[PDB]
């Protein structure tokens, strides 16, 4: 029958992509990184302790000026923090407590924010009446937020939980384009630094390299053998890292196709929660639930230092477009600037 | 000469009681009642070992007759304020257990404040007599065990800390009805020596410490051999030693902290 | 030190720490409970846009019980005071799938703080079920432990059954206790009144269990 | 939307009290710190009052601290200004302004229509000094007023607190320039503002006939704030 | 009936384009994340120290 050739196609042509992969892989990063100084052990020290959130946090993103930041909790308030002198510039009560992202408009005109009420909320930081507003409702998902991120002051693509990515037009409020093709729940996802192209991971343990234009997934990448809870690309776009349940980083190259290097240790069993790069893509900033956070070498797999001073699971950290400083959130309802 | 021993325990005393508010004041995480209520004892203990080390200095290099009575009664606010901190935290154990569902609203930080402010009243009350009421300098006003206070206030201070060892014990055997109660129903479905143990060493500890003291002064004047009154103050600094270890030492968020 | 415009931000950041403390003093004087149970278990009957949350009010203490594919929400629960689970006494032989579900609860990394409350519903089906067990090749050498207390007009065999299942989740839950959390079971029936003033007690020991367990008392 | 309506002007006998009041309506009132800014008939602007958000900080000017009392009321969105024992020199049109101190806000960005007040007949402060007063100008031509400082406004932070106002005749002043670089919101963008220290600069371009007016800078370094004398643009 | 050979030919076209693209050795794929670090290395406050008195968060 019909099924039953479509099957021997299908394995045909993943065995022919498999075998392409393998001749393509000559020679593997860490042997080219034999001859690199080491990056030499790494220390820093928290500076700030940012308090006042009643419950666990969620989702933690900077803006672009390197100096205010977003953070929501369970609590169901969402908090504007001028990181340089501890202040609360703003603090916005949400209509559900169930949120589990947040965004901060690279403009730095809107937040938006959004979780098991399957709606995208964008709230205007700039109205005439000197308050916060519920700018816009973004609804049409079936299934809970995962992540969301603005490309513009009118364009957010988001990823939810019925294996479906959107990009809305936010005046309109109607999907210009809808990503298909995933197996499992996406959890995250990664605007390129050009925003041309952006991946998100998902419960089936694969990565899929979208395409914002047309909507086509232009890669598949596999290789983890559970769930792919962050991602993010190098800091050239050309590259990208996913952290998943097996206590596991793997860094993913677009061009080649294929996996490059896996950071993982014999004494690390716990889960990875939240991944990010340095300034000059040197350094990968992984988030995992033991309550620490490691500092991998990229290039070499070799860890080097750790962000202990945490009391309960770290779910979110970040690093600033300037490079200098990381922010990491935890469930003790405290956020802690590193450097 | 064992002025030198009771100035190396009370210099050993505030070390233990410095540590102990180092580390509550450290971390501002710990601002809870129970909190507070620990740190008022031990800085009541560091108060008194101070008190102690100041005095042993003065009559040893500074001939100063103010100092000593000064420091006679400072030691004398201590050791009320720290057997008043104890009988503070009992009475806070003792409603976290009758309200277990309500002791996370305000009126219970409203009554920590209650009970504080009537805690330090009291050890200034009863701490000012050796200086400002009443003395042994003159006017005959049958003179105490102790260099420079009266007899009454040694009585006094002698039914109160019969009073407040009464309601604490009362206090404990309440909150044993209701450990009993529970080790039954647990024991129920699953087919002693932690309460036992718990209660005999934050109960035995600060009556067989307070006792000896507490007793001498009822039975005791002026002319009783001077080593007596040296011999029952050594387990009163004792008892300041060991209730830090007892409370702040051994809880598991404060033993992560010291871990640091 | 600070400029006239900095003091201002101050003053601002302080007004606003003053409502998120104002509203932390009604946040922590409510209970949260996290029901849980079957489609058929009977949830609704006890209840006397993925979730349903409830409010309700007993003796002046105010309870936040929200009825909610559960391996990642259900662990970023790890706050509430007690989960109440809802079983059907009636055994297609579903009944082992809750108990493994049961199971999955207990051993949660995220979950070993919390105490279970358990309903086991649907009394008179079993009963009736009864005298008109098979599944269970164990129930033949089960005797009724001494402690029980059938109600009044009771067949001994219905005792018998009843019992074994509460046992066999008991089973699964003092393998493994360690003292943190425990499981506080109840035979509710279809009409029952007084399924509420059982949450309140078991919720109510439970603080006082976790006290006694900070001062060594227990 | 946003309106601020002041009322309880009129004359007074020397000596006498009066109440002002500033009805706020079309913005978040309690959200705001409030100021009452007089100008005498002839004469330049002068900061009189401040009142900050929550009523928990109070300042008042040297010339009238004890005579004069403010004061507002959330609920009812109202600003209260009173008056007494007043002197000759209290004779002006007073004006409500209101300004948000936040990271990156823009103070002073409202004034209302203002109230006039008569009266029959009967330091170490920062000065800012403007020595040019008057400039003719045509439309269609780039213009440059000035302002001058006694002390450095550079503030270790890093901010510079420099604000130039416009006044339209019959109408009340308008916010343009904040920190003495941000142009306000609704403002072309012809206007820019420049300076380094104590000397400081406005530049115009492409210069209309609805820039007619005269120019004002402020300090917000440091209390009391204190204004310029007032550049004023002629029409050729 | 139609929605599986619906969905195998869609894969069918997914997967021609997947394979239909031009990859290259991982040995250059590999050299330009290192080309990059060190380019970049010294503006990488995180990887190399600053001193005290530039830090915002000092
Ligand atoms: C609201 C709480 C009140 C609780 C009251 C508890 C009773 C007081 C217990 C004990 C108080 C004992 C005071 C001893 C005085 C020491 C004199 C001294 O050091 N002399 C050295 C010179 O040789």
């Amino acid at each position: 029958s019909e099924l039953d050739q479509l099957r021997q196609e299908a394995e045909q042509l993943k065995n022919q992509i498999r075998d392409a992969r393998k001749a393509c892989a000559d020679a593997t990063l860490s042997q080219i990184t034999n001859n690199i100084d080491p990056v030499g052990r790494i220390q820093m020290r928290t500076r700030r302790t940012l308090r006042g959130h009643l419950a666990k946090i969620y989702a933690m993103h900077w803006g672009t000026d390197s100096r205010l930041l977003v953070s929501a909790s369970q609590d169901g308030k969402l908090i504007i923090w001028d990181s340089y002198t501890t202040n609360k510039v703003h603090a916005i009560p949400l209509r559900s407590s169930w949120v589990m992202t947040c965004a901060y408009a690279p403009s730095g005109n809107y937040v938006a924010c959004g979780g098991l009420d399957n709606i995208c909320s964008i709230y205007n930081l700039k109205t005439r009446e000197g308050n916060v507003r519920v700018s816009r409702e973004l609804a049409g998902h079936t299934g809970y937020l995962s992540c969301c991120r603005f490309l513009d002051d009118n364009q957010i693509v988001t990823s939810s939980g019925d294996t479906t990515c959107a990009l809305w037009d936010i005046e309109t409020g109607q999907q210009t384009t809808t990503f298909t093709g995933h197996t499992g729940d996406v959890m995250s996802l990664s605007l390129a630094p050009d925003t041309r192209l952006f991946v998100s991971g998902a419960c089936d343990a694969s990565a899929k390299l979208w395409d914002v234009r047309e909507g086509m997934c232009r890669q598949t990448f596999t290789g983890h053998e559970s769930d792919i809870n962050a991602i993010c690309f190098f800091p050239n776009g050309n590259a990208f890292a996913t952290g998943s349940d097996d206590a596991t980083c793997r860094l993913f190259d677009l061009r080649a196709d294929q996996e490059l290097m896996t950071y993982s240790h014999d004494n690390i069993i716990c889960g990875i929660t939240s991944v990010s790069f340095s300034k000059s893509g040197r350094l990968l900033l992984a988030g995992y639930d033991d309550f620490n956070c490691n500092v991998w070498d990229a290039l070499k797999a070799d860890r080097a230092g750790v962000l202990a001073g945490h009391d309960n699971r770290v779910s979110c950290l970040g690093v600033t477009d300037d490079g200098m400083a990381v922010a990491t959130g935890s469930w003790d309802s405290f956020l802690k600037i590193w450097n | 000469a064992w002025d030198v021993v009771l100035c190396i325990s009370g210099t050993l005393v505030s070390c233990e009681n410095a540590l102990v508010v180092a580390i509550i004041v450290g971390t501002p995480a710990f601002r809870a009642p129970m909190f507070l209520l620990v740190g008022s004892l031990a800085v009541a203990d560091l108060l008194a070992g101070l008190g102690l080390v100041l005095h042993f200095a003065a009559v040893f290099c500074i001939g100063s007759a103010e100092m000593s009575l000064v420091l006679v009664g400072v030691l004398a606010m201590a050791f009320t304020a720290s057997i008043g901190s104890l009988l503070a935290i009992t009475v806070d154990r003792y409603l976290s257990l009758y309200n277990a569902l309500t002791y996370y609203s305000e009126t219970t930080v409203t009554r920590t404040y209650v009970m504080l402010a009537l805690v330090w009243g009291g050890a200034l009350g009863l701490g000012l007599l050796p200086v400002l009421a009443w003395n042994c300098l003159d006017g005959l006003t049958t003179c105490g065990v102790v260099y420079p206070l009266s007899k009454n206030h040694l009585v006094v201070l002698a039914i109160a800390f019969f009073m407040v060892f009464g309601i604490m014990l009362q206090l404990y055997a309440q909150i044993c009805r209701i450990v009993c109660r529970h080790a039954q129903q647990i024991a129920l479905q699953r087919h002693t020596r932690k309460g036992i143990a718990t209660l005999a060493v934050v109960l035995g500890a600060f009556a067989a410490c307070w006792l000896p003291f507490t007793v001498y002064c009822l039975l005791g004047d002026a002319h009783s051999p001077p080593l007596y009154t040296y011999l029952t103050l050594l387990p009163a600094t004792y008892n300041s030693m060991i209730n830090p270890i007892i409370y702040a030492f051994r809880n598991q968020d404060v033993q992560k902290v010291l871990w640091a | 030190t600070l400029s006239a415009e900095d003091k201002a931000a101050v003053e601002r950041s302080k007004m606003i720490e003053k409502q998120l403390q104002k509203d932390k003093q009604v946040y922590r004087a409510t209970h949260r409970l996290l029901l849980l149970g079957a489609g058929e278990s009977g949830k609704s009957t006890i209840v006397k846009s993925g979730i349903f949350e409830t409010k309700f009010q007993v003796d002046k203490v105010n309870f936040h019980m929200f009825d909610v594919e559960r391996r990642k929400w259900i662990q970023c629960f790890n706050d509430v005071t007690a989960i109440i689970f809802v079983v059907a006494s009636s055994s297609t032989n579903r009944l082992q799938e809750a108990l493994n579900l049961f199971k999955s609860i207990w051993n949660n990394r995220w979950l070993r703080t919390i105490s279970v409350i358990l309903f086991l519903n649907k009394q008179d089906l079993l009963a009736e079920k009864v005298l008109a067990e098979d599944y269970f090749p164990e129930f033949a050498r089960y005797t009724t432990p001494e402690d029980a207390t059938p109600e009044p007009g009771e067949d001994p065999r219905v005792t018998r059954a009843k019992y074994f299942i509460r046992d066999e989740f008991l089973r699964i839950s003092t393998a493994s206790g360690d003292g943190r959390h425990y499981c506080y079971p109840h035979f509710t029936c279809a009409v029952d009144t007084e399924n509420i003033r059982r949450v309140f007690n078991d919720c109510r020991d439970i603080i006082q269990r976790m006290h006694l367990r900070q001062y060594e008392l227990l | 939307d946003v309106q601020l309506v002041e009322s309880g002007g009129g004359l007074v006998q020397p000596g006498g009290s009066r109440k002002l009041s500033c009805s706020a309506s079309g913005f978040a009132f309690s959200s705001f710190g409030m100021h009452w800014v007089r100008q005498a008939p002839e004469k330049g602007l002068e900061w009189v009052a401040y009142i900050s958000s929550g009523s928990g900080t109070i300042y008042y000017a040297d010339t009238v601290k004890g005579r004069f009392t403010i004061s507002r009321d959330d609920p009812k969105n109202t600003l209260f200004l009173q008056m007494t024992s007043l002197r000759s020199e209290d004779t002006a049109m007073y004006y409500c302004v209101r300004s948000i101190y936040y990271y990156g806000s823009s103070p002073f960005d409202f004034w209302g229509q203002g109230t006039t007040l008569t009266v029959s007949s009967g330091g170490s402060d920062i000065v800012m000094t403007q020595a040019t007063s008057s400039v003719p100008v045509t439309p269609g031509l780039s213009v440059s007023i000035s302002c001058r400082s006694s002390k450095s406004l550079l503030h270790s932070n890093g901010n510079t607190y420099l604000y130039w106002f416009l006044q339209r005749p019959g109408q009340s002043p308008q916010l343009l320039i904040y920190r003495m670089s941000n142009l306000a919101s609704g403002v072309p963008d012809r206007f820019s503002g420049s300076g380094s220290g104590t000397a400081f600069t406005l530049t115009i371009s492409r210069l209309e006939a609805e820039d007619v007016g005269v120019y004002y800078c402020m300090q917000h370094l440091e209390y009391p704030l204190t204004f310029g004398a007032g550049t004023k643009l002629e029409l050729k | 009936n139609t929605a599986s050979i619906a969905q195998a030919r869609k894969l069918v076209e997914q997967l021609k384009m997947e394979a239909n693209i031009d990859r290259i050795k991982v040995s250059k794929a590999a050299a330009d994340l290192m080309a990059y670090c060190e380019a970049h290395a010294k503006e990488d406050p995180l990887l190399t120290p600053v001193p005290a008195s530039e830090n915002p968060f000092r």
